[PDB]
């Protein structure tokens, strides 16, 4: 979760009640449908980017304090 | 001129002996008051640190702790002699002859 | 369980588990007043005082973030004792080092002392760490006393205080309770205490006493899997 | 903010399970100590 | 007395494989409920033999399960048959556990003891939690040297005849037959003397196994038939790192062929450190197999044995989720995702603890 995602809640709020408390639980393809783009905290939404920075950051600035401690 | 003691900030007072007894009471406190000193009540003037569960690192600590009551500056020259209660007592009693003669403490 | 066969593996071309003159070529020689001009040497006799002024200063620059906690101050003392009488106790020969251990020691308890100038030595910071989380633990334990309330670890000693009781008056034929026995029964009490945490106990059952707690479960729609897929 | 819950099943106790209902803490906890650098390079980067 | 208790019964010739009974020690764990473990001896072995392993306090295995030391058919005494099958062995141990009301038990054995133990995982998985086998793997064994003396010597024992021969006539024919002494000393314990000392026989079936081990078919408890199949749950292998009945060079590789959880070296299969000596089969004879065993054993009891495949160990139940298979629930309006699975009490079936704490959790709500 990031402050980005909780601005889409307070702007998707009226959308995640149409989809979730009417479409989600009826049948058929209307359930299917709602069930499917149900709005809520993201299944795998991790950014592999992101952690790929602090990754190689930390791992970049470990060199640099054995570089310039001389 | 002040410390924390147990968090909270307390004003640290220093002392001025300027007298025999008042030294080998000081002193005595002093290594009683060490968590390493065994046997507290059998310390006496003539008493070897070593036989009271203390080592050379200890005599440090206790040494830091002068400079601390007293406002004295040790040097690492003169801390190793100190293993004796006797010691602690004629090393404070050069020092307070040596400022009322030279004018100046001792050189660190 | 498992040992080292090899009988060989602590040999060295020096001998058996020497890590204090390893062998090479440009072994020490003598040097000769009479036939020798000049030389360049860093060896000096000062080792012993900078012994004594580095423990002093890594004591009393320790000591500036304690905030007069007199229990930290003194475990302190023992951990800086423990790091001060490597050389002391070592099996490595530290009177037989190559080009002087005590020139050698000195020299890396400084590299400390720096760091710990500039609070930025990793045991200050683990120091502060580990206090801190067993002062909001006694905190926790004060909070709940002046309340009157009964702290977790009280209400095990009462538990296992009627417990050695109710054992020891069925044990007549004999009257050693030993050590091991008093064990198993804190231990017994602990493992049952400890799956308690993370499963409380809701009723008579005690903790972790429900079977249907084990039945399939599923993440919550509030928090699904983040790092990976479902299915 | 709140999040709507179709209620298809019921979500898990948080006392007997709780480490479900921790990942999302730790993140946002990890942003906070970020922030608390940029801020305080303010007068660096000034 | 109480924590040993053996039930005592006198062995039947049985026509039918399906209408035989298996008899053993029960061994009652410290604790009140526990988990079953069912343990198979070494072929003509005593059950009695093992008591010391599962009742010695610095192992304290009975802290963690309930031990049911029992006997195969044609061994002990346990009913005598001659098929020696080990699905039909597999299903003796079913009716056992249902004569016994035990829903699902920990399997264990010593060297053709583990392989009637795997055997009962391999046809029976679902009522299986674990298997620990200990100096054995499941291979053909036909012509291994450990086992060639053992087929040899049960040969030897046909020529006695107990009607005729005296009691100084056996003594003088075991110690020049049979050469090894602990083989000695288990054969000579298995001799026993029927009421009313009619005549002295063997409490195992000398024919029935001759003839299994002679003919030395597929058959022979050595072998190791394909007909087995794999076992689905988890599996321990502990053996001695010098070992007549199981070589580490290439008789580790049948664990992985017929296990298929069976992670490798240093997970699921250990060998102790030992010197080279006939007798290390026996390491509940000698303190130093021993003790790598039962903590081997503890740990697999503890933390391994009875949980799901895809979980590392027992502290994963409740915090790792599994992914789910697409189109695997009847239900059609299931949001498929990761799922914790059900782990279920070792004796549901033949108790009423879910009915129970049904009641117990509506009364909190
Ligand atoms: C200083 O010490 C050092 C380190 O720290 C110790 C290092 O780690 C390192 C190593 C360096 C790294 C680990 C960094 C590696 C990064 C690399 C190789 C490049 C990464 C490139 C990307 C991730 C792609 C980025 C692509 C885009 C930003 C384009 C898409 C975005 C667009 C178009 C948005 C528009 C952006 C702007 C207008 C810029 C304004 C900035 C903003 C934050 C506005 C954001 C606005 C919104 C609405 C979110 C060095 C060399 C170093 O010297």
């Amino acid at each position: 979760m990031n402050p980005i995602q909780k601005a889409w809640l307070k702007i998707l709020e009226p959308v995640s009640y149409v989809i979730n408390e009417k479409m989600a639980k009826r049948t058929g393809i209307i359930g299917k449908l709602g069930r499917f783009f149900a709005i809520g905290p993201r299944e795998y939404g991790v950014h592999p980017i992101n952690r790929m920075f602090i990754f190689m950051n930390r791992k970049y600035m470990a060199f640099q304090a054995v570089a310039l401690h001389r | 001129l002040t410390q924390y003691v147990e968090g909270q900030i307390v004003n640290r007072n220093q002392l001025t002996l300027k007298k025999q007894e008042d030294i080998e009471q000081y002193v005595l406190k002093l290594v009683r008051g060490y968590f390493r000193t065994t046997n507290k009540q059998g310390l006496n003037i003539n008493s070897v640190l070593q036989d009271h569960g203390l080592d050379e690192f200890d005599s440090i600590e206790l040494a830091m702790q002068v400079e601390e009551d007293l406002g004295y500056v040790i040097s690492a020259e003169t801390i190793p002699v100190l293993n004796k209660v006797k010691h602690f007592v004629n090393y404070i009693n050069h020092v307070e002859q040596f400022k009322a003669e030279n004018g100046k403490a001792p050189i660190a | 369980g498992y040992k080292i066969r090899n009988k060989s593996i602590f040999w060295t071309r020096a001998g058996w588990k020497n890590n204090w003159h390893p062998k090479n070529f440009n072994a020490p020689r003598p040097s000769y007043g009479e036939f020798t001009m000049g030389i360049r040497c860093r060896n000096d006799h000062h080792s012993f005082l900078r012994y004594v002024q580095t423990y002093r200063n890594m004591s009393r620059h320790c000591k500036q973030y304690f905030l007069g906690d007199k229990q930290l101050e003194e475990t302190f003392i023992l951990g800086l004792r423990s790091l001060f009488l490597v050389p002391y106790d070592s099996q490595c020969l530290t009177d037989q080092i190559k080009h002087g251990g005590e020139r050698r020691f000195v020299d890396q308890l400084d590299r400390d002392f720096e760091l710990i100038s500039y609070n930025t030595h990793p045991y200050q910071l683990f120091t502060y760490t580990v206090r801190n989380e067993h002062l909001a633990w006694k905190n926790e334990q004060y909070e709940k006393i002046q309340k009157g309330e009964k702290t977790f670890e009280q209400e095990l000693l009462d538990y296992l205080d009627e417990q050695v009781l109710a054992e020891k008056a069925k044990l007549r034929d004999g009257q050693n309770f030993s050590i091991e026995r008093m064990t198993e029964i804190a231990l017994h009490v602990f493992r049952k205490a400890r799956a308690g945490k993370v499963r409380p106990a809701q009723d008579v059952r005690g903790p972790d006493g429900n079977v249907n707690d084990f039945l399939e479960q599923r993440r919550p729609f509030e928090h699904p899997n983040p790092t990976g897929v479902t299915h | 903010p709140k999040i709507v819950n179709p209620q298809l099943w019921p979500n898990p106790n948080k006392l007997r399970f709780a480490d479900l209902y921790k990942y999302q803490g730790v993140e946002m906890k990890k942003i906070n100590d970020s922030i608390k650098n940029y801020k305080a390079a303010k007068f660096y980067i000034g | 007395s109480r924590i040993i208790n053996h039930l005592r019964g006198d062995p039947v010739y049985q026509d039918n494989t399906k209408d035989v009974s298996l008899r053993g020690t029960f061994l009652r764990g410290k604790y009140d409920d526990l988990p079953t473990m069912i343990f198979f001896t070494e072929a003509c072995d005593l059950t009695a033999n093992w008591i010391p392993f599962f009742t010695n306090p610095q192992y304290d295995i009975l802290a963690h399960r309930n031990v049911w030391l029992l006997n195969p058919r044609n061994f002990g005494n346990s009913d005598r048959h001659p098929s020696f099958d080990l699905q039909e062995m597999s299903d003796d141990v079913m009716r056992f556990m249902y004569s016994q009301k035990i829903s699902m038990a920990t399997l264990g054995g010593h060297g053709i003891g583990g392989k009637i133990a795997l055997a009962v995982g391999c046809y029976h998985a679902e009522r299986v939690t674990g298997v620990f086998s200990i100096d054995s793997s499941p291979m053909d064994q036909r012509y291994h040297e450990a086992f060639k003396e053992f087929k040899g010597y049960v040969n030897a024992l046909t020529e006695i005849n107990f009607k005729t021969w005296s009691d100084k006539d056996v003594k003088v024919f075991l110690k020049e037959n049979i050469k090894d002494p602990k083989w000695r000393s288990i054969f000579t314990n298995n001799i026993s003397k029927n009421a009313k000392t009619q005549s002295d026989s063997f409490n195992f079936e000398i024919n029935y196994l001759n003839h299994n081990l002679n003919f030395n078919k597929a058959d022979s408890l050595g072998n190791w038939a394909v007909k087995n199949g794999i076992y689905t749950g988890r599996a321990h292998f502990i053996f001695p790192e010098y070992s007549r009945w199981v070589h580490l060079a290439t008789n580790t590789l049948p664990m992985h062929k017929v296990c298929a959880r069976v992670k490798g070296f240093g997970h699921d299969i250990f060998y102790v450190q030992g010197d080279e000596n006939p007798l290390n089969h026996w390491v509940y004879d000698f303190e130093n197999y021993a003790n790598v065993v039962a903590s081997k054993l503890n740990k697999f009891l503890h933390s391994y044995d009875g949980v799901h495949a895809l979980l590392k160990d027992r502290t994963e139940i409740g915090n790792f989720m599994i992914p789910d298979r697409i189109k695997s629930r009847n239900d059609s309006k299931h949001i498929y995702g990761d799922y914790s699975p059900a782990h279920l009490h070792h004796n549901w079936r033949f108790n009423h603890i879910y009915e129970k704490h049904d009641e117990l959790d509506k009364k909190l709500n």
